[PDB]
């Protein structure tokens, strides 16, 4: 598996 | 977790073919590149099928070692939590675990699949361009400091203001939680304020949480196109110069973000697993602070110089040289000081603890030699604080058995207690479930139950104690006159540790403790007419 | 439904005071996103040029500068919504506490203090997150795959249609991933508070399980609830890892049909080689922004549906009577109980009252005995119009106690309760509680009225220390003679007393009942024994509700 980024506010 | 080495291994072979099968994207893609500017067809569709060859495979064993690796993490896990559990439940915190382990478990993953990943694309790099590789190494740390200095920061002050937020929602549970007191001195405006007055605080930390978020992300904005600038502009006077081609700089850049992209995951993922092990150790310390054949007893008990203590030293002792006796088909009861602490002594009965000196060899058999799954089924009783379990009452009344008893003999049980009527005024008969710890039990309810628990197993000794103090009068009554109607008295021993001189007058042979041992006893008659400590307590 | 659209317009309106943000905040963002989709079209002109100094150089310059102001408006725009949600979230939170503290005290009797934790710890952020994270991630995202499908129908007509097609494929995979991610996780979070309850229960019936020595059987119930949840961690995991499989086979095929389609329209002579790189970096970008609308479209309903929730607990109506104006001068303190009857709406239709009736007098110090079912704390809690009487009347002063402000009648009439409570802030503030101003030496007076001087003294600074929460470090004995002092600051003319010599001394209760505070004002006392006969001028006995 990969890494998931946040989500930029 | 070292019985899945074996399994472990293989997932660590998979995940490094399937790191060299994914670099086949960029190299052929440069490969491309070279073929564009040098126009045959026969090359591009060997390029084409490697290319396509190798992601496949790529992808497909990156799938079963990710199936593999989760398939023996929730084996470990499960293991885990349960000897944890056992653990804890023998000695006399389980969230913790639980909600470590999949942290764990996960930050560990990604580390071993990123870490593997980046030193495949260094080492490929290393073989492509020695120069740009030592060049983006050389500047790799001098771009990398900033942003993590950066980020501390506003890491603490997000961490602040949660803090801050927590404390407000508690400043205002625990102001909701007394709403009577609240409402008869006429003080709502007083919380209002003080919610106000907490929240007011945040307001402060708010305005530079947004500056240092917005700081950051300007200096990680710079960082990423600097980097990216500084080896594109040699990249670019290298292939001016005519040492290498374009698609060697064109594989090389891919691999360069690639291999930035790795760092970057790395340092984001290591403190989650650094905090995980470092907490780990925590749960590990806290886990890691054969009898003889019995047949049949026939209830003759005694004791000789006995003694028992608390736990915590031996110098708590309740007892010294105790000379406590119950003979077979005889009821008995014990009386002495409350700060004595003589009720050890049932416990004693129930050989939960090993006698701190002497013996306490009961029907011509040591106490603690007995088989524990066949003793416990014949010498215990009622508990001092009734109690119902979460699970159905036909298995509540019946708890610690391990064959089931039959209907017509559960209710036999409940009727010779008293506890047949409760359980035919309960709807849905005995398949009804008690309320958890209790929750919607009853004294008389669960007095009744904890007599049909004590009844069920046959026991051959009788430790009932402080039954009918939760109980009422009328249940009291009631249990006492089927105490005394059993047949020949219950053919059984019985030394019940009654609370009221009413139980205690068809005594065989009273009794009372002082200073650790029996200072006087009799019979109940005998001592209710003379100078006895029954007939005291009777006058006073 | 139209629920979700009068959801919608509340929460429009919780934030219209932030105007002058949110305009900033568009804008930037705007910007930015205009900024982001024009850098490749420049890259592939100059990669077209290199193959006249002057366009080279105004290409270059360009493409620098909607760089950089691209960048720092993805920042500015970024600190502009943190701000806004911080400020939304604090002005919601006010509301929500302060509308609660008027409900009636059945709704609290009712309503586990848990849910009221949640709503006012975790809801009310989910709520907060619907304008600057969602409507902002999800205006960008949609705008900008318009910019990147408009350009890249300009650099070619026809290979856009190969994405055009390709598209629904990719939608509806995401979709169902996530239906079936949002349902899988819930299964878990129910397994675990299962296995929780296990462990809850052993530990609450511990006593129980050590005597009959059932551990054997405790371990393995809760082994039976960690191999029902494995399975479900397994299966979640299991899918994930077919996901990406999927996509990623999905993307390389995609990606060598552009490949090959642009190669063979290019060697004809329809296209050049930075038009290729420009659409071929297009049609890279496209998807995730693709994929990304529906994940915040998904997700925004979570917030909508916790903003619902947190809005039917501040919309319901309170169950309180019509509010009183009057305020005497100089109460007299005559009470009057006619024809008294109650029934707990929360059980109703079991009455404990049944037609009470007794009269007061200042100097008549009247005490309740009788077990009655613990009823003679329902007697006290409704004459301090904590309750309304269904049946009958209680007035005070031939007037009702109903019609007196709710801020007067609390300091004629006190009374103490059964179990004190008392509250974590210092001792000075927990003597004046409820009071707008107090002095020091009235609080040494009402001190010295209940003994309790003989421990707040010895304490460091007097009256200025910290009580233990909820009062932790003071014993039994100590908090009873505390929340006395604390009804005689207030200088009561009817004093109500819930047995407190039950656990004070005898002594200190008689000088209690003979004092100025209790010398021409009423006194009730409730005792559950024949001790409060040595003073009593009135005693009332009253069993199944009524009156002896």
């Amino acid at each position: 598996r990969r890494y998931q980024k946040s989500t930029e506010l | 977790l070292g019985s899945e080495t074996r399994r472990l291994s293989l997932f660590l072979v998979l995940v490094v073919l399937s790191s060299l099968g994914e670099m086949a994207i960029p190299f052929f893609t440069g490969r491309l590149t070279d073929w564009i500017l040098q126009d045959s067809a026969d090359t591009f569709t060997r390029n084409l099928t490697l290319m396509s060859i190798l992601t496949i495979a790529s992808a497909v064993l990156e799938f079963v070692g990710d199936g593999i690796y989760n398939n023996t993490m929730g084996h470990v896990h499960s293991h885990l939590q349960g000897e944890v559990f056992g653990a804890v439940l023998r000695q006399e915190v389980t969230e913790d675990t639980s909600t470590l382990s999949d942290s764990l478990s996960e930050n560990l993953s990604l580390f071993l699949w990123y870490l593997v990943r980046g030193l495949c694309l260094l080492g490929i790099m290393l073989w492509g361009s020695v120069s740009l590789t030592m060049v983006t190494l050389i500047t790799l740390p001098l771009l990398f400091l900033l942003p993590k200095k950066v980020g501390k920061w506003y890491q603490l002050l997000e961490v602040q203001v949660r803090e801050s937020l927590a404390k407000s929602s508690q400043v205002a549970i625990e102001a909701l939680s007394a709403m009577p007191t609240v409402r008869s001195f006429a003080n709502e405006e007083g919380e209002a304020q003080k919610f106000r007055e907490k929240l007011q605080e945040i307001k402060t930390l708010n305005q530079k949480e947004a500056v240092a978020y917005a700081v950051n992300s300007w200096t990680t904005s710079i960082s990423g196109m600097l980097l990216k600038v500084g080896i594109l502009y040699i990249g670019g006077q290298l292939v001016t110069s005519g040492a290498v081609s374009s698609g060697n700089l064109v594989t090389f850049v891919l691999y360069q973000m690639q291999f930035t992209q790795a760092v970057e995951v790395l340092l984001s993922i290591y403190p989650r697993v650094q905090k995980a092990v470092g907490s780990s150790e925590k749960i590990f310390e806290y886990l890691d602070r054969g009898l003889l054949t019995p047949l049949h007893l026939e209830g003759l008990v005694q004791f000789q110089d006995v003694s028992f203590a608390y736990p915590n030293r031996p110098d708590v002792l309740v007892l010294q040289g105790l000379t406590f006796t119950l003979r077979p088909g005889e009821v008995t009861a014990l009386v002495g000081p409350n700060g004595s602490g003589k009720s050890t002594v049932a416990a004693l009965l129930q050989n939960l603890y090993q006698p701190t000196g002497g013996q306490l060899l009961l029907d011509g058999k040591p106490l603690p030699q007995y088989e524990h799954r066949y003793l416990h089924r014949q010498v215990a009783a009622v508990g001092q604080e009734p109690q119902v379990f979460g699970r159905s009452l036909q298995e509540n009344i019946a708890y610690g058995l391990t064959q089931k008893p039959t209907m017509e003999e559960i209710t036999a049980a409940a009727v010779k207690s008293g506890a047949h009527s409760f359980i035919s005024g309960l709807p849905q008969g005995y398949d009804t479930e008690v309320d958890e710890a209790g929750s919607q039990l009853s004294g008389g309810q669960r007095q009744a139950v904890a007599l049909a628990r004590a009844l069920i197993r046959k026991p051959c000794v009788l430790i009932l104690d402080d039954a009918t103090s939760a109980l009422d009068a009328n249940s009291q009554l009631q249990v006492e006159q089927l105490l005394y109607e059993s047949p020949e008295r219950y053919s059984r021993s019985v030394l019940l540790i009654t609370q009221h001189l009413s139980l205690v007058e068809q005594a065989d042979h009273i009794l009372f403790l002082e200073g650790g041992a029996i200072r006087e006893g009799g019979t109940h008659q005998q001592l209710m007419e003379k100078k006895g400590c029954y007939w005291a307590m009777v006058q006073a | 439904q139209v629920n979700n659209k009068v959801l919608m317009w509340r929460l429009l309106k919780l934030s219209r005071p932030d105007l002058p943000l949110l305009v900033a905040a568009f804008f930037f963002l705007v910007l930015a996103v205009l900024g982001e989709t024009l850098i490749p079209h420049y890259s592939g002109r100059v990669i077209d040029i290199l193959g006249d100094p002057h366009a080279f150089a105004s290409a270059i310059f360009f493409m620098c500068l909607f760089s950089f102001g691209s960048s720092l408006s993805a920042g500015c725009r970024g600190g502009c919504f943190t701000y806004t949600m911080s400020r939304i979230n604090l002005r919601i939170r006010e509301q929500l506490f302060s509308s609660l503290l008027r409900q009636d005290l059945g709704f609290f009797q009712e309503t586990k203090t848990g849910e009221l934790n949640s709503r006012l710890s975790s809801d009310t952020t989910l709520m907060s997150n619907w304008l600057p994270l969602n409507a902002n991630v999800l205006l960008r995202s949609l705008v900008k795959v318009v910019g990147l499908y408009g350009f890249m129908l300009s650099i070619s007509p026809r290979l856009t249609l190969l994405s055009l097609l390709h598209m629904p494929f990719t939608i509806a995979a995401e979709k169902v991933y996530n239906t079936r991610h949002q349902e899988v996780l819930r299964e878990i979070q129910d397994a675990v508070a299962r296995a929780g309850q296990v462990v809850r229960e052993a530990v609450g019936g511990l006593q129980t399980v050590r005597s009959f020595g059932a551990e054997e059987h405790e371990v393995c119930r809760y082994k039976e609830a960690l191999e029902q949840c494995r399975q479900l961690y397994w299966r979640r995991d299991l899918e994930r890892a077919l996901y990406l499989l999927v996509r990623r086979v999905l993307h390389l095929g995609v990606q060598m049909l552009m490949l090959s389609c642009g190669l063979q329209q290019m060697q004809d002579g329809e296209l050049t080689q930075g038009s290729l790189l420009s659409f071929m970096i297009y049609q890279e970008s496209v998807g995730s922004y693709v994929q990304t609308l529906v994940y915040i479209y998904g997700d925004m309903l979570s917030n909508v549906g916790a903003a619902e929730k947190v809005f039917s607990y501040m919309d319901r109506q309170p169950n309180l009577p019509s509010p009183g104006t009057l305020a005497p001068t100089t109460l007299q303190g005559v009470v009057k109980f006619q024809d008294v009857s109650f029934a707990y709406p929360n059980r109703p239709d079991r009455p404990v009252l049944k037609g009470l009736t007794f009269t007061l007098r200042p100097g008549e110090v009247t005490a309740l005995v009788g077990p009655n079912g613990s009823g003679k704390s329902t007697v006290a809690a409704l004459l301090q119009n904590l309750y309304q009487p269904t049946g009958g009347q209680v007035l005070l002063d031939e007037k009702p106690i109903s019609q007196y402000e709710h801020c007067y009648l609390h300091s004629q009439v006190v009374s103490v309760g059964q179990e004190p409570v008392l509250f974590s802030g210092s001792v000075r503030n927990n003597i004046a509680y409820g009071l707008q101003s107090c002095e020091d030496d009235k609080v040494m007076a009402a001190a010295q009225a209940a003994h309790a001087d003989d421990f707040i003294q010895e304490m460091e600074h007097g009256i200025y220390t910290d009580v233990g929460e909820k009062g932790s470090q003071l014993a039994a004995g100590q908090k009873q003679r505390l929340a006395i002092a604390r009804a005689l600051v207030r200088d009561p003319r009817v004093l109500i007393l819930d047995e407190a010599t039950s656990a004070l001394d005898v002594q200190c209760e008689q000088a209690l009942q003979d004092w100025n505070s209790r010398g021409d004002r009423t006194v009730l006392v409730i005792a559950h024994r024949l001790q409060t006969v040595q003073r009593a001028h009135q005693i009332l006995v009253l069993q199944e509700g009524k009156l002896q």
